């Protein structure tokens, strides 16, 4: 090992520091891995795949354009650059290395492909496509793009798009399943949260906040229960930024948001593969919870849950540390067949008022197949009406009692359309036994008179069966 | 058992006006909010109006406001809905429900209403 | 879909 000659890699504080305020990833070179034989692709507005520092790593077989249905996804050129966002996402997973431009890549010998998927209408059938293509030679998908984050949205994957995800983590890399790796949002400003985007929120994807450099929540970071995890990235004006490649084969210094996270993860998770090429889609998120780090981060919100793990719903389990992903790895027992446990909870609709509690003692299928001791995601799968869908919040209490913002006030959310079947999800009770009282919390944080009914909630746990902790 | 049953519906002239009754029973009708939505042929469900359990507060779909009016009285376990300058547009079963989303039996079976 |  030695550590990379790249121009602008003293500028990539994020790898580079020696201040310990940083992604650890020397000390995951060093153990040897620097993502060879792993295989990630970039869904966005395509690659600039003659890009000096993108060209030796670039893979046509992790490549597709969707847009135009053709193989070749270089960005359309246009006088403002607006097609620049997935090369800069592709820089930061794979820049070439020791090779005199730029910086370099979290996995720069990884193979870096494109999807040419949002310069285009982007239907249901286009985001099938991009999520499952060629899931037997791509390992890892970065996607950088959801709803819009006006803080008034609630959208995710139609039909053909759900499909692509459950057939990538079913099918996908021989059957150990594709890893959909999601930036968790950039709607800071207008309080969006993260558990109304349903790309987000899937339990197929791991979704990835921001911290600045300092070790703040940044200004446009979204809040919620289903986010897993933290990577650095841009922050207010005194902190440093993301050092990536650009469009016309330039280097920027200026790459930001949550866009800038989710590909660092990405190329963490290509390094932990590379030290473990058994690991399931499931194996993976397992060894984010175990691995990651609260310390340095700071929040307002951060809780220890039942089985002692800090929480943050603005960090999941805090910053990815690539050093500890790799070393785990390395050891990992892969863990048993994912079970779905079901409960059907409501026997009579529920006027909501200004605050209602719905209490349910459940054994998470004691006795069955679906018997769940271990919990991995859940679920609460809820229909209701409101007047103004932004003054509700509602939580969700486990048995051991975690405390999981389900959703928070959003104050530009005037729908009146409730929540139709929409599943909220949280990451914060990961390893807890799930049988006993679960509660769950929705309140009106308006002083208006606000009105309506809770018509369905359905519990949805997932996890394994196992030993005690 | 409960039970929510519409009426008052039928054919109108356009610019013509209708109001809807809905009678409520297996329940304490004043525990819920009441919510009027209608589906039109070949089209999904529309949320038309709703009401608070008093009646103090009301709401309206954009496409109705200033046309309808949504009220309810307790004591006779009813709900109404009161249509002016019905247009053509509003052709369609319309529901009474306690919630926008519910199913029978807590939704009801619907009033057909023909412009 | 916004890019982020
Ligand atoms: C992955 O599985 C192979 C096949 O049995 C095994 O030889 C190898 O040791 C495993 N790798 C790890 C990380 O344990
Ligand atoms: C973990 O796996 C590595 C790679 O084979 C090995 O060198 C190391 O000793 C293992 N650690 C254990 C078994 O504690
Ligand atoms: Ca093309
Ligand atoms: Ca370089
Ligand atoms: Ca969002
Ligand atoms: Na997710």
């Amino acid at each position: 090992y030695q550590e990379p000659t790249d121009p602008k890699f003293p500028q990539q504080w994020y790898l580079s520091g020696v201040t310990q305020r940083d992604l650890n990833v020397k000390a995951a070179w060093a153990q040897g891995y620097t993502g060879h034989g792993i295989v990630v692709s970039i869904l966005d507005d395509g690659i600039e795949k003659n890009h000096p520092d993108l060209a030796g790593n670039y893979d046509p077989g992790a490549s597709f354009d969707v847009n135009d249905q053709d193989p070749d996804p270089q960005p359309r050129y246009t006088q403002m650059n607006d097609n620049r966002h997935g090369t800069r996402c592709a820089g930061e997973v794979a820049a070439v290395a020791n090779n005199g431009v730029c910086g370099v890549g979290v996995a720069y010998n990884a193979r870096i492909g494109g999807v040419r998927m949002l310069d285009g209408e982007v239907t249901d059938a286009v985001e099938a496509r991009s999520l499952g293509l060629n899931p037997n030679h791509i390992h890892i998908y970065s996607a950088s793009w959801g709803p819009e984050d006006d803080g008034k949205t609630v959208d995710g994957p139609a039909r053909l798009a759900e499909e692509a995800f459950f057939r990538g983590v079913s099918q996908g890399r021989g059957g150990l399943g594709s890893i959909f790796v999601w930036a968790s949002g950039n709607g800071g400003r207008e309080h969006d949260s993260c558990n109304c985007d349903g790309y987000t929120n899937s339990i197929y994807t791991l979704s990835i906040s921001s911290a600045t450099q300092f070790g703040n929540v940044p200004w446009y970071s979204e809040a919620c229960s289903s986010t897993l995890a933290t990577t650095y990235s841009s922050g207010n004006q005194n902190e440093k930024q993301i050092v990536t490649t650009d469009l016309r084969q330039k280097c920027t210094e200026s790459h930001t948001g949550t866009s800038a996270s989710a590909p660092l993860a990405a190329g963490i998770i290509a390094l932990t593969l590379e030290a473990n090429k058994n690991l399931t889609w499931r194996d993976m998120q397992h060894l984010v919870v175990q691995t990651s780090k609260p310390a340095h981060l700071n929040a307002n919100d951060w809780a220890t849950n039942g089985v002692g793990r800090k929480v943050s719903h603005s960090y999941g389990y805090g910053l990815l540390d690539a050093g500890a992903m790799v070393a785990l790895a390395q050891n990992w027992t892969t863990v048993a067949p994912q079970r779905k446990c079901i409960i059907d909870i409501l026997t009579e609709p529920k006027d909501i008022g200004k605050r209602l509690e719905v209490r349910k003692t459940v054994t998470a299928c004691l006795g069955e197949p679906n018997h769940i001791t271990r919990l991995e995601h859940a679920q609460a799968r809820l229909t209701l009406s409101y007047n103004r869908r932004g003054d509700l919040a509602i939580h969700l209490v486990s048995p051991m009692g975690t405390r999981s913002t389900l959703l928070a006030a959003r104050p530009h959310d005037y729908s009146a359309d409730g929540f139709n079947d929409w599943a909220f999800m949280t990451t914060h009770s990961w390893d807890e036994d799930p049988s006993g009282e679960w509660v769950l919390e929705i309140e009106n944080t308006s002083e208006a008179n606000n009105y309506g009914t809770l018509t369905k909630f359905t519990l949805v746990l997932y996890g394994t069966a196992s030993g005690s902790l | 058992q409960v039970q929510l049953q519409e009426s008052g519906g039928g054919l109108v002239q356009p610019g013509g006006s209708l109001t809807l009754s809905c009678a409520a029973s297996g329940f304490t009708f004043s525990s819920y909010s009441m919510y009027w939505v209608r589906q039109a042929p070949g089209k999904g469900l529309e949320w038309v109006s709703s009401i608070n359990r008093v009646g103090s507060n009301t709401d309206y779909a954009d496409s109705v406001k200033g046309r309808f009016t949504i009220s309810r009285d307790n004591a006779k376990n009813t709900l109404y809905l009161q249509m002016n300058s019905l247009k053509s547009e509003d052709t369609a079963l319309y529901y009474c429900a306690v919630g926008m989303y519910a199913a029978p039996p807590w939704r009801g079976q619907g009033t057909q209403v023909t412009v | 879909r916004v890019k982020r």
